[PDB]
DNA sequence: CCGGCTCGTATAATCTTATGTGAGCGGATAAC
DNA sequence: GTTATCCGCTCACAATGCCACACGCCTAACGAGCCGG
């Protein structure tokens, strides 16, 4: 479980960007299904994603960071399949 | 819809209806009830509005989902969803045209304004008593003269077909277009340009404005006056469905049955050519019909029968407390909540409460629905819903997954202030009541005597975790009112934390020796030794000096065991002076406090838990009771109250006699009480504080008692010296509920009886404080209200806005003690300007940082007295408050973030306090440097020092340089001493006559009488018991029509009889007289240096913060000085005495008036400084804000405003003050016409005349000159450019006339019309919503 | 007394109150104040919509529950519509730009 | 054998312990 | 004289929030109905 705040709060900048990144965090967490950094301890996904932020493994530019490398990664494995369809076709 | 910005708002065309509905009404029957069915154009329908069913004719033909679209031809009714039914307008076409109520009735008449015609011939026109004439041409008559039935056929005698001249409505929609726009404009404003008289330019603006502003809109003048009626979708006015036979009505229904039936008995009365007489009549009771449909208050009439009670008109569902404002789109009911009865539950965490198991199961259902369906023990949502409904042992594991992290907001009913609800985590309970932790308590100032709470659930992600981060409750221990802990310890731990840490000079192992804490432990648990018995212990304690680590030190410490218990949960950090003392309340309160300082914010919660632990667990060990042998009565008390009756008696004999009247006897009596109550409490007080001898191990000694009820007082946890002193010794003076205070005191106190007429007594002082507190409640209520409708919009919104203005602080002293330090006030506020070491040239605080606690201290080491500072009122932010203008924020720690709405919390820091409320020398005290401010004095003949200055004020100063004290001087008064004249306290330094104006002269010798004859001007009255015969001088209207025209006047001339002029100046200072001046020292006599010619005699609770609030004007105010220069008396009673005001080089033009009968303090050769009192009584700011600066007006109000605070103990931070006032100074008058396209006399919001500058500043031109005005309160929200946020607030029919009549156009931007509306808002997290959107819009 | 998901008035698509009606809490005027003097903003937008007067909102937030998403889908309240529909009732045209 | 009775239902009428504001408008009011 | 002000009279508009509970929300006479005397 968790009681504190205080230790995301003097990490990440106020108290405002903590709720946006980390309700993002936990969106793609749960949804989206990928595995979290730190292990679980039977917690929800809202604890887990305060934790990662606190400890320094999840931030907005690394959120960014992320997600602009997945993204290119897919949409260059569907130019792969493209191209694999151009193979099959010829 | 969905993506969409501002909300427009016009009139309504004749078109545009027929472009909106969907059918003609025509039939007043609604439904036939012998089978239910609709009637066919009535007011329901079905081809009109929609269809009955869901996808059905009303016929009963087309009955499937595939065949949407296609009307019927049995019904006509096109097969849609019945939402239909909620969404279709109606029309209807009237006979007659039709005058709209409110155009006519909002008062300020928008017909009356626009035809320049007074409302009540408008008002005889329109219910048929009168006619007006329509271009009459070759006619004797004008346009808007209007006529009476005589002169009408006086004239179809004269001029029988030249004019045309009609009544009723169409003759004012005759006239209203048969107007230009264009001429009407041009011609008024080239005679506003020809006409100087004042009242004619305000009501010719009015009338301007408001046609410019009627053409700059779309619409025209003929839209006012209705010819087609539109009526509700009917399922927004749905007949209630009763049980047995018939349906019960609303109003609207009968309303519109009213308009119809009149309507069509009025179409045919027009079909078949009837008399003149009956369609006059007939279309007064329609005008008067459609007048009751929209507004039943103008005509209160319109009552049904069996409730004998006004309908509800369409009016009537927008205002009021239950109109769609107030009642649905801000107060909305929620799902997911729940209520209960609360109980205390002392065993919880902070972060923790106790929710009933049952409850707990009900809330979360579709949770539970959801992990049953993943778990696999279920496949539909009905074999869910049999589960959780035999309640089987699977759901409960199933339920605490549910909880497990899941948070849940609490709420308690009267919410005042922003702790009301807060988040905290689910323990569960079989139970049926909510357990709730016990230091929350006070912030939610709840009690146990069965009082109700509520709860409610987030249920998305981000709800969730706002709930967590921004709201649980480990993350609210400062207040935002004021930086302190709100987590203070109660009564019953309060009580346990002092038993356990008192000492008594002889118990069980006294003087013995121990190794840690817990070896005191176990020797209390033994019971070999007390829990209070001296000893000597060894310590370890940690201390933080070194930097950012930790440093211990052992010694060995003479202390008590019950210390040392309590020093085992005390963290690393503190030192051990803090738990060696006899810990009250407030010593706790400062442990807590020190506690959050020194190490953070997670020891802070856990230390407050083992606090409360610890301190339950000793308050039980203690059993500390109560008994009728608690409460010592004094020995001494029968002797004070006989020789009070002996005293009484006594007086009561000198009045007997004669010698003493009987208001001196009165007075006699009551202080004779005063004192025989203050020695009786005196008694009891020290026979209860130290009664308690024990035997030493010597003989005997003395210490502080361990009573039980003392100990309930000393320690501060229930009741004060008052409560006990009512106990035990007698009981005070009861008032009569008249005001007075009663001779006969109350004799006894509670443990002894009370007789028949001191209970009897007692009574009204009962039913007065609970009135009190009855009226009380609703008067905070409504001003905290009308103060957060003020300053909602107002969001901290960017960082710098880098300026060099701002106020200086000095700390505040009455003349007793000082009030407020400088440590206080200015504590975490950042600096304007670099205020200089007195050390001179040195930069002792940087020009831009923020004073906090350590800087603060360093700063005043060197006895600063005045710091500059910068505030709100200056800051220079459009659309906000930068964050260096507003410093750290309260309630957490560092400066502030960007995008709290601090004008919310600001609201409610002052509005929460307010249930609290209620509803002849000068004598120096200290020795230091005495300083005299604004002097200038002479030494007279007999040594005393006479000032020819007003504005002296006195400072007694230390060695350094801080204002110790400071008192005002008066004006020519008999001072004692002189300037820096060092001297010592308890010294009377001054005195003055409180009947005798100081007359003073400036030099010596003879005072010659000018235009002083006596029986003219001044008359020689003989005092007939002294010898002294003297001459009174009045002024020239007490004395007769002899001496009106005469000006009396001491001249001041030598011995020689000339006058000498005065040292520096050329100008001889001729004495003129003023009423009530007794001249002693007359001709022939010879005066001194400033010598006395001529002796001259003269709220508080919540209404005072309402009545500032509102800036209303006091009564007879005070008269300042508009510019310096040369006073001049004129004019006698041309309604008032006139005055001028001579400058030096600028000419004088302003000729005040004063009324004669209020007093004055100038003279003739005197000169004065703009803004310097005349006649002295209260002040209205307004004159206070034009007069002298802006900031004047904040210091004005925060002084005032917060020593009625101060009276009663509250403190609220100053800056929630500052930010209220910015909010009332917001709008502008212009003083030129500028360079741009203001207008003169056009009241216009400060921050757009600012931007219009800076824009005109670009360039080369010349700007605009503008007056900043000062509204109330509700006048500033009632003025503002967001017409829903004026509707929301009171008075929303007279802003939406004026807002419909305007065109007004609303972009919602601030945070009650989003909340309105129903977005994300502009303030907390939603915040960098929005300006994320506003970069979209721009770019 | 508690409640999940209940019945509805006629007129505004709100929830009734009482305890015997099945109600919901008043969550009123003043408590408005209190979560916009915090930082709390999308607690006060399901306060305002998903939870009355949205209806597809609400339905979908319940479907969406069941499912195991948390999301939310913002809307217009009803009762907004019903304050254009009876503002329209008089002469007063008023419209929503863009 | 139409409405006299009897009913379905659509729709008109002779207070009187309050306060405090502001805001406007009609009647007196003091000048070149 | 006539004009620009001052003052007294009259009238619209506001007055906390929540809870439970409980009982109330037409009819003498104008268009139809039945069938007796
Ligand atoms: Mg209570
Ligand atoms: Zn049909
Ligand atoms: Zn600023």
């Amino acid at each position: 479980a968790r009681v504190t705040v205080q230790d995301a709060v003097e990490k990440i900048g106020n108290r405002f960007d903590l709720v946006l990144v980390a309700a993002r965090r936990a969106r793609q967490m749960q949804v989206g299904g990928k595995d979290p950094l730190v292990p679980e301890e039977n917690d929800k996904t809202t604890v887990i994603a305060l934790r990662e932020i606190e400890e320094g493994l999840i931030n907005n530019q690394i959120l960014d960071v992320r997600e602009r490398q997945e993204q290119q990664e897919q949409e260059a494995a569907e130019l792969q399949a493209v191209t694999a369809i151009a193979e099959g076709r010829r | 819809t969905e993506e969409f910005d501002a909300i427009k708002i016009a009139l309504a065309s004749p078109d545009m209806i027929r472009s909106w509905s969907f059918g003609e009404v025509k039939k007043p029957e609604t439904i036939n009830y012998r089978t239910f069915k609709p009637e066919r154009d009535g007011l329901f329908c079905a081809r009109i509005f929609g269809p009955v069913k869901d996808y059905e004719c009303l016929c009963g033909k087309y009955k499937r989902l595939k065949h949407r679209g296609v009307i019927c031809e049995k019904c006509g009714v096109e097969v849609t969803q019945t939402k239909v039914r909620r969404e279709r307008m109606g029309h209807i076409e009237l006979a007659s045209p039709t005058a709209h109520i409110w155009f006519l009735k909002s008062l300020p008449s928008r017909i009356g304004l626009l035809l320049d015609m007074p409302l009540r011939d408008i008002e005889r026109v329109l219910y048929f008593e009168s006619y007006v004439v329509i271009e009459g041409g070759m006619t004797n008559l004008e346009r808007q003269q209007i006529l009476t039935e005589e002169q009408y056929l006086d004239a179809l005698e004269e001029f029988g077909d030249e004019f045309d001249a009609k009544m009723g409505a169409e003759a004012i929609q005759a006239l209203l277009k048969s107007m230009d726009l264009e001429q009407e404009c041009e011609q008024l404003r080239e005679e506003l340009n020809e006409t100087n008289s004042e009242t004619k330019r305000k009501k010719l603006t009015k009338r301007i404005k408001l046609l410019e502003a009627f053409v700059q809109s779309g619409n025209k003048p003929e839209w006012m006056i209705l010819t087609v009626l539109p009526v509700l979708p009917p399922d927004l006015r749905p007949l209630v469905p009763l049980d047995g036979g018939r349906f019960a009505t609303s109003d609207l229904n009968d309303l519109y049955r009213r308009v119809i039936n009149r309507n069509n008995r009025l179409k045919r009365l027009l079909d078949l050519a009837a008399p003149d007489i009956i369609v006059r009549n007939e279309k007064r009771m329609l005008q008067e019909a459609v007048d009751a449909l929209l507004d039943n208050g103008r005509r209160g009439r319109a009552i049904t029968g069996s409730n004998k009670r006004p309908l509800k008109s369409l009016a009537d569902m927008i205002k009021g407390k239950q109109g769609r404002f107030r009642q649905n789109l801000l107060g909305k009911r929620v799902d997911y909540s729940g209520r209960s009865v609360i109980t205390v539950g002392p065993y919880l965490r902070l972060h923790q409460c106790g929710l009933p198991k049952k409850m707990a199961l009900e809330l979360f259902k579709p949770f539970i629905y959801g992990k049953l369906e993943l778990r696999g023990l279920a496949t539909t949502i009905k074999a869910a819903k049999k589960m959780v409904e035999r309640e089987e042992a699977v759901v409960w594991d199933i339920l605490d997954e549910v909880i497990r992290e899941h948070p849940v907001l609490l709420n308690r009913a009267p919410t005042l202030h922003r702790l009301g609800i807060q988040a905290f985590e689910p323990v569960l309970i079989e139970g049926k009541a909510i357990q709730l932790h016990p230091l929350v308590c006070a912030a939610y100032n709840a009690d146990f005597d069965g009082d109700q709470m509520a709860v409610h659930v987030p249920l998305t992600l981000e709800a969730q975790l706002e709930a967590r981060a921004l709201m649980m409750s480990t993350n609210n221990i400062l207040s935002p009112a004021n930086g302190e802990p709100i987590i203070v310890p109660s009564q019953d731990v309060v009580l346990g934390l002092y038993y356990m840490t008192r000492d008594c000079v002889n118990a069980k192992g006294e003087g013995m020796v121990l190794t840690g804490p817990k070896e005191a432990e176990r020797l209390y648990r033994s019971g070999l030794a007390s829990l209070h018995a001296r000893v000597k212990v060894r310590i370890t304690e940690y201390e933080k000096d070194a930097n950012g680590e930790l440093v211990a030190k052992t010694s060995l410490k003479d202390t008590t065991v019950g210390r040392a218990i309590l020093w085992m949960i005390v963290p690393k950090g503190l030192p051990y002076s803090i738990v060696n003392q006899a810990l009250g309340k407030k010593a706790i309160s400062k442990m807590l406090n020190t506690c959050y300082r020194i190490l953070g914010l997670k020891p802070t919660v856990i230390f407050a838990d083992q606090i409360m632990y610890t301190g339950f667990a000793y308050a039980a060990r203690s059993g500390a009771s109560v008994g009728i042998d608690d409460m010592v009565i004094p020995e001494k008390k029968h002797e004070i109250i006989s020789e009070a009756e002996a005293e009484v008696a006594e007086i009561q004999e000198q009045f007997q006699s004669g010698l003493v009247t009987a208001g001196e006897r009165y007075n006699k009596v009551i202080d004779i009480w005063a004192a025989a109550n203050d020695r009786v409490s005196k008694a009891m007080m020290d026979n209860l504080q130290t009664e308690t001898v024990i035997n030493r191990d010597g003989q005997e000694e003395k210490q502080v008692s361990f009573n039980s009820i003392y100990m309930m007082a000393d320690s501060g946890a229930r009741g004060s010296a008052a409560q006990i002193r009512q106990l035990a010794g007698m009981r005070g003076l009861m008032a009569k509920p008249d005001g007075s205070i009663i001779e006969t005191p109350i004799t006894a106190n509670f443990r002894e009886g009370l007789n028949v007429l001191q209970y009897f007594i007692s009574t009204h002082g009962a039913r007065k404080g609970l009135a009190d507190t009855a009226l009380k409640t609703a008067n905070s209520g409504y001003l905290t209200r009308r103060l957060v409708d003020v300053a909602q919009d107002l969001v901290v919104t960017e960082d710098d806005c880098g300026t060099h203005e701002g106020i200086m602080m000095t700390p505040v002293i009455e003349g007793g003690d000082v009030k407020e330090p400088l440590r206080d006030r200015v504590l975490g506020r950042v600096t304007a300007e670099d205020v200089l070491k007195p050390g001179t040239a040195d930069i002792l605080v940087p020009r831009n940082t923020l004073l906090h606690e350590q800087w603060c201290d360093l700063l005043e080491e060197n006895s600063v007295d005045a710091v500059k500072v910068r505030s709100v009122v200056s800051c220079d932010t459009d659309f906000g408050v930068c964050a260096h203008c507003y410093g750290r924020d309260l309630a957490r720690g560092h400066i502030i973030n960007k995008g709290e709405a601090i004008g919310v919390i600001a609201a409610q820091s002052i509005g929460e306090p307010g249930t609290q409320l209620t509803m002849s020398s000068i004598q120096v005290k200290n020795k230091g440097s005495i300083k005299l401010s604004n002097v200038k004095s002479v030494v007279n003949s007999s040594g005393k020092l006479v000032i020819t200055s007003r504005n002296t004020e006195l400072k007694l100063i230390d060695e350094f340089g801080r204002t110790k004290e400071s008192y005002k001087v008066p004006y020519g008064a008999v001072l004692a001493k002189g300037d820096g004249e060092q001297v010592a306290g308890g010294e009377t330094v001054a005195n003055w006559d409180p009947h005798t104006m100081p007359v003073i002269t400036e030099v010596s010798g003879f005072v010659r009488f000018t235009d002083m004859i006596d029986g003219q001007t001044i008359t020689r009255q003989t005092d007939e018991l002294t010898g002294l015969s003297s001459l009174v001088v009045l002024d020239s209207a007490e004395r007769t029509a002899g001496g009106k025209d005469l000006r009396p006047a001491l001249k001041i001339v030598d011995a020689q009889g000339n006058d000498v002029l005065i040292p520096g100046t050329d100008m001889p200072a001729q004495y003129f007289l003023p009423g009530k001046a007794i001249v002693q020292l007359e001709d022939g006599v010879q005066i001194s240096s400033g010598d006395t010619l001529a002796r001259i005699p003269q709220t508080g609770g919540l209404p005072r913060v309402a009545d500032l609030f509102e800036a209303r004007r006091p009564k007879e105010p005070a008269i300042l000085a508009e510019i310096s220069g040369i006073v001049s008396f004129g004019k006698e009673t041309k309604g008032k005495r006139r005055l001028v005001i001579t400058p030096v080089d600028g000419s004088d033009p302003y000729e005040e008036m004063i009324p004669k009968w209020r007093q004055l303090n100038v003279f003739e050769g005197e000169r004065v400084e703009r803004g310097d009192v005349i006649s002295d009584g209260p002040e209205a700011p307004h004159d206070i804000l034009r007069l002298r600066g802006v900031h004047a007006v904040t210091r004005y109000i925060v002084n005032e405003v917060q020593d009625v605070y101060r009276l009663q103990g509250v403190k609220i931070n100053d800056k929630h003050i500052e930010v209220i006032v910015r909010q009332m100074l917001r709008k502008a008058t212009i003083v030129n016409a500028g360079s741009s396209d203001f207008l003169e006399g056009e009241q216009v919001e400060y921050s757009r005349v600012k931007i219009a500058n800076r824009e005109l500043e670009a360039n080369g031109k010349v700007g605009a000159t503008y007056s900043r005005d000062l509204l109330g309160i509700t006048k500033a929200s009632l003025a503002t450019e967001s017409f829903i946020s004026a509707a929301s607030f009171q008075e929303t029919t007279r802003v939406l006339t004026e807002a419909a009549v305007a065109g007004k156009r609303d972009e919602l931007r601030g945070l009650k019309e989003n909340v309105i509306v129903g977005r994300l808002i502009p303030a907390g997290t939603g915040y960098a919503y929005h300006q994320d959107r506003m970069r979209r819009r721009a770019a | 007394h508690a409640r999940s998901t209940g019945s509805y008035s006629l007129v505004t698509q709100q929830p009734l109150g009482g305890k015997a009606q099945f109600g919901g809490q008043r969550f009123g005027e003043m408590e408005v104040w209190a979560l916009e003097a915090y930082g709390a903003a999308y607690t006060l937008q399901e306060m305002l919509t998903v939870k009355s007067d949205d209806v597809n909102g609400r339905t979908k937030m319940y479907k969406n529950i069941v499912d195991g998403n948390h999301q939310m889908e913002p809307g217009m309240p009803e009762s907004f519509n019903v304050l254009l529909k009876e503002i329209r009732s008089l002469g007063i045209n008023i419209e929503l730009e863009d």
